[PDB]
């Protein structure tokens, strides 16, 4: 720690001792149902973008590896998460939104972006956490005579708020003369057909879009991925996994009065102080296991290779990863004598150390 | 129906998140009811709709338990999707349809394009029933807390934090809202939320006991 | 604001004003000497036993080594300041058991053996009035492990890697040094600060002090009882002022409050995102793959390094100011207690 | 700019301690002037004979 | 006419506060100290002000430095003429030469150039595409403008932290100089000094 082969007389702060974890704990809710992603990704007909369907996925176990087998898409483009880490952690509820757009407007399905679909048909919030899955549908959603079952809205008085739907079809007016249900001068129907044909270019092809919207853990978890649970142990520094919340610490019983809608307890430093076990409805205190500073008290290497170690700020009955107790921690390797000399190496609250004669050894004194 | 005006009296605070915090002052920016405002006292002995303007604080000091249910929407004549929260003695029935229904007149104790059918435990139950409704990012959140009152004069002095009930992600473009009655009178307060900044205080038991509205007077800005 | 009362001294070219009496006044000056010694390690603060964060933190060079060196230098300098102010006498003088000094009462400043920490009465009020922040110089990890009532600020400081080191000289040794200086002052005069301590009666020492300020020594011997009574009344007034008014000790309270507030700010700075998606490191590890979590971890590491360097720079400036005040206090100890000063307002 | 303020809110309390440091310097300047000049307790004045 | 530098400083959030004591109050304090020194001597700094003739006060001052007081009383007009001539030479030197007050001018100039640098530093890009927030917010979408605004925020925050640190160091130096000035006020004006070159 000094980047030298010879050290001088004094006390040096070298490193910190940490108690390493022994076991591992995974706590997941006892849910055995399977989430129906096959009903979402494999459907005969998909709804239009102005009337997009929303499916609630809850009270099941979600496996995200079968999504690649269900549909032939390229990119599992996620925003708040990664596609490879979806099976470890878990959420409260998952919503799946399915619609069909043109290949030009696939790029508009993104947080914080304007256009035609993104303003009048389907708007995503700025705090969107989820994945957008899109693939070509030229073999099922294309006809040589054209497609008129897929409608999109391009005329509206105001921009759409996120996660909003519009079903009502009125005669749009862009002038002082009222339409009164008559599609005449300056009166337009807001819905017009896409008109999909197989002979179009690659940017005008029909695309099937499935938007998976995850919401983070605030409620008790109802959908969680495939991961086996482990029995809970207490009063030991272990690694825990409480509904995707990883960490290391000691789990003890607590007298904290959690209100029934609260599943977490935070601290001033924005760290989880207490947790609620998902299997048995009990409150557990999370505290890190024992640490502290290590100071090495040495004379020079020209004198001796003997050292004494001071474990700072601990009551050393829990030492490992002559014994004398000071106010600056406790001293291991120096013999406390009932004498008083001048201070040579300052340790703590009135305690010094020296290399004396009365066989050479390291002593401690006041 | 008869209208009146009365003071808010530092009332209408709710828990902003489901996180236990104890013995700490926390700063939150959320749609809150501002302190010392005028809520409107409606005396229902008689009815145009009330505008849903960025959140509604609902209160009722009625012991006889007459008030029941709400309607949400924007035009309410089968040209829009309308939220309908109907409560009874057993469940609640929350639904979104075009909804040319009615339960306001004397038809009581002596569909279309449906999206969801959430039924659950009932919401309602010298007592004050405080309610907060809001619509953020397409999500409808309902907060509630019942508190007994000793002297039935007006809204009480003190703090009583509101606890969340449900977080419905349905309900689109709410502009106007309506409240039912019940006959074999009804009096309720209506306040309007505002994007204010609060400074909440938690005790050693994790309960909100005091709060400071940061944009009320310069002393509260100094405190914040 | 009013600058003061208007006065007009009657000047004339043949008129002089000469005093016919005197008063003996005892005033109180309070000077800070040392401050809190702190020790911060980067791995608990920035990372919190995350191996990926530590591996990314090793690429930032030796910022933490020089921050640690600066904090260690400040901690050594505090003990040097206390030793250089208080340990000015070479021997531990003691007052003889006969407590007669010409009629002067020194009972409220001399120590008493009734209490275990041999401090005087005025020292007991000065220790009681300045409240302490109760930092980590007392071991509290057994108390921090046992969750009682609510979480303390000191436990949140300690769990994030902030630790307060105890001073080298305890309060009993400081009181012993003060008692040795006081006994050498009242039994020897100024002779103990310039060699061996030569005894002298206290009335004759006070006559020497009166000859120092230009008054003939017969004025003391003709007015000894009045001067002793005035000294006793002034000491009692100092006692009553310390018992009643509590705003006099604001400098040492400010010294305690600043060092508490800096560590509280450093703890509260761990809740910031610094442009990342989450202030919690484990959420960044679990929610993302290698590259994106490495980007967010780099943002958090950068923000925590700027916060830590800001804390260290503020501590260095405060330590320089405290060292200047300690040098002034050591000069005042050498010139006021160990001698008689002719400097005006010093 | 509202977006800049919302992104600046995520940086913590750097501006709070910058404001505190500047306020401490400002109080210290007036303390320096009071310590140097306000040493006398009464305002003596010159008699008219010069 | 043209835009001042102080207006450009004030428009960007930089404000200069007035001191608590005005110049008339400092002049009143200086006049009170001068009148107390002339009429009383050093007696006004250690209690009540006792009057004394100024020739007798100067005899006291000569008796302090080891010269017997008959030297003043036999050479009073010569010493008065020498004092008046020396005050006249100080008046002539202050009317002629302007390089003596360079320390206070340096105090003014440092505080001017620090605020000028803080204003001029706002033109920097810090690796972004522009130094203007409105051009970034109008030219890009949400994510890219967030990245560029974050770069500009980091650069401006670093510059402001540098300014505050330099101001703290300068304030420590100014406080040391003010402590020396207070000591010289207490020891040269309110009394007589035995210290060499003080
Ligand atoms: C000098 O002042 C002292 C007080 O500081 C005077 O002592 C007081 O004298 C009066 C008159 O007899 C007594 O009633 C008081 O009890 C005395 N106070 C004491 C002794 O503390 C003293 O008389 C003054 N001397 C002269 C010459 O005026
Ligand atoms: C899960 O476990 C808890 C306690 O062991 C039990 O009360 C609950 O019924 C279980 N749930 C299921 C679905 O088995
Ligand atoms: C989709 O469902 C139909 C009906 O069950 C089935 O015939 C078809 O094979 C499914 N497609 C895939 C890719 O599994
Ligand atoms: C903590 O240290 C004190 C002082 O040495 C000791 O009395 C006490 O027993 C220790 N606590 C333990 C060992 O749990
Ligand atoms: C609330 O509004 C009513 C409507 O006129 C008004 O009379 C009352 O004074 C208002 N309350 C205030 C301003 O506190
Ligand atoms: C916390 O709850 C306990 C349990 O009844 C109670 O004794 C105590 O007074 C409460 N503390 C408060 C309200 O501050
Ligand atoms: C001395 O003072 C008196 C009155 O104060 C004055 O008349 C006289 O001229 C003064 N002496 C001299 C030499 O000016
Ligand atoms: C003054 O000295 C006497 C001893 O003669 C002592 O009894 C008394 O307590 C002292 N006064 C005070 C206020 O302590």
């Amino acid at each position: 720690t000094l980047k030298s082969f010879t050290v001088e007389k004094g006390i040096y702060q070298t490193s910190n001792f940490r108690v390493q974890p022994t076991e591992s704990i995974v706590r997941f809710p006892n849910i055995t149902n399977l989430c129906p992603f096959h009903e979402v990704f494999n459907a005969t007909t998909f709804a239009s973008v102005y009337a997009w369907n929303r499916k609630r996925i809850s009270n099941c176990v979600a496996d995200y590896s079968v999504i690649y087998n269900f549909a032939p898409f390229f990119a599992f483009k996620c925003y708040g998460v990664s596609p490879t880490k979806l099976n470890d952690l878990c959420f409260t509820n998952v919503y799946a939104d399915s619609f069909v757009i043109r290949g030009n407007e696939v790029s508009q399905i993104a947080p914080g972006q304007t256009g035609n679909i993104a303003d009048y048909n389907y708007k995503l919030p700025d705090d969107f956490t989820g994945c957008v899955i899109a693939w070509n549908s030229n073999k099922l959603d294309s006809k040589p005579s054209g497609n008129y079952n897929y409608l999109y809205r391009l005329f509206r008085k105001s921009k759409l708020k996120p996660f909003e739907r519009d079903i009502s079809t009125e005669i749009y007016q862009a002038g002082n003369k009222p339409c009164n249900g008559v599609a005449g001068p300056n009166c337009y129907s807001p819905l017009q057909s896409y008109g999909f044909r197989p002979t179009y270019g690659v940017g005008h092809q029909p695309y099937r879009v499935v938007v998976l919207s995850f919401e983070l853990l605030h409620a008790p978890a109802t959908v969680c991925g495939p991961k086996k649970s482990t029995n809970l142990v207490k009063n030991k520094c272990v690694n825990f996994n409480f509904n995707g919340l990883t960490g290391t610490g000691v789990l003890t019983e607590s007298n904290k009065k959690f209100l029934p809608f609260q599943q977490f307890g935070r601290d001033i430093a924005d760290t989880t102080d207490a947790v609620r076990d998902p299997q048995t409805l009990e409150i557990l205190d999370i505290t890190p296991c024992s640490f502290g500073g290590v100071s090495v008290i040495t004379p020079g290497t020209n004198t001796s290779n003997q050292v004494a170690v001071l474990y700072q700020g601990v009551n050393c009955t829990e030492v490992p990863v002559n014994v004398f107790q000071t106010r600056a921690g406790c001293l291991i390797g120096a013999e406390y004598v009932n004498n008083s000399y001048e201070c040579d190496i300052p340790i703590g609250a009135g305690i010094c150390a020296s290399y004396q004669t009365q066989s050479q050894s390291i002593i401690a004194y006041t | 129906r008869t209208q009146s005006y009365t003071n808010s009296f530092t009332r209408g605070v709710y828990y902003p998140d489901k996180v236990f915090r104890s013995s700490v002052l926390h700063s939150t920016q959320d749609l809150f009811l501002p302190f010392f405002s005028n809520v409107t006292w409606f005396h229902a002995i008689h009815n145009p709709a009330l505008p849903f303007n960025d959140g509604v604080y609902f209160a009722s000091t009625e012991k006889s338990n007459i008030i029941r249910g709400w309607i949400f929407g924007t035009t309410l004549d089968s040209k829009t999707q309308s939220l309908l929260i109907v409560n009874n003695a057993t469940n609640v029935v929350i639904k979104v349809c075009e909804f040319q229904f009615c339960n306001d007149p004397f038809l009581d104790v002596y569909a279309n394009n449906c999206t969801f059918e959430y039924v659950s435990q009932p919401f309602l139950m010298k007592n004050l029933r405080e309610f907060v409704f809001k619509n953020i990012d397409g999500y409808f959140k309902i907060y509630s807390k019942h508190t007994p009152i000793n002297l039935e004069r007006d809204l009480p002095q003190g703090f009583s934090a509101l606890e969340p009930l449900v977080d419905l992600p349905i309900g689109i473009n709410i502009t106007r809202f309506q409240t039912l009655l019940a006959l074999h009178a009804a009096a309720y307060y209506v306040g309007y939320l505002q994007p204010r900044t609060f400074l909440l205080k938690y005790n050693e038991n994790g309960t909100i006991t005091d709060a400071v509205d940061c944009a009320l007077d310069p002393l509260s800005e100094t405190k914040c | 604001m009013s600058l003061g009362a208007e006065n007009s001294v009657a000047y004339s070219n043949n008129s002089i004003a000469i005093p016919t009496n005197f008063t003996i006044s005892v005033t109180t000056e309070i000077l800070p000497v040392s401050m809190t010694k702190t020790s911060v390690d980067c791995t608990m603060y920035i990372c919190g036993d995350s191996t990926e964060c530590s591996n990314l933190l090793l690429q930032y060079g030796s910022f933490c080594t020089q921050l640690k060196r600066a904090l260690t230098g400040i901690a050594v300098e505090q003990d040097k300041n206390t030793q250089e102010v208080f340990a000015q006498v070479k021997q531990i003088y003691k007052t003889p058991p006969i407590k007669y000094f010409g009629g002067f009462n020194f009972s409220q400043i001399l120590p008493d053996p009734s209490k275990p920490s041999k401090r005087s009465f005025i020292e007991d009020l000065l220790f009681n009035k300045v409240t302490l922040a109760d930092a980590g110089f007392i071991k509290q990890y057994g108390d921090c492990l046992g969750d009682i009532a609510a979480r303390d600020l000191i436990c949140a400081q300690k769990f994030n890697g902030l630790t307060v080191l105890p001073p080298l000289l305890t309060d009993e040794m400081i009181a012993q040094y003060t008692s040795a200086l006081l006994a050498g002052t009242i039994t020897s005069g100024w002779t103990f600060g310039a060699g061996a301590a030569l005894q002298i009666p206290f009335a004759m020492q006070m006559a020497y002090r009166f000859n120092g300020i230009g008054v003939t020594q017969n004025v003391l011997y003709e007015n000894q009882k009045l001067i002793a009574n005035q000294f006793n009344s002034a000491i009692g007034k100092i006692q009553d002022s310390l018992s009643s008014t509590a705003s006099a000790l604001g400098k040492l309270q400010d010294v305690v409050n600043h060092n508490a507030q800096a560590l509280n700010t450093l703890v509260k700075q761990l809740s910031s995102k610094f442009g990342a998606i989450s202030s919690v490191l484990n959420d960044i590890l679990s929610r993302l793959d290698k590259v994106e979590a490495e980007v967010q971890i780099d943002r958090l590491i950068t923000g925590r390094l700027q916060s830590l360097q800001t804390y260290v720079t503020q501590q260095l400036i405060r330590a320089a100011e405290i060292r200047a005040s300690a040098n002034l206090a050591a000069t005042k100890m050498s010139e006021c207690v160990l001698g008689q000063s002719k400097r005006v307002d010093f």
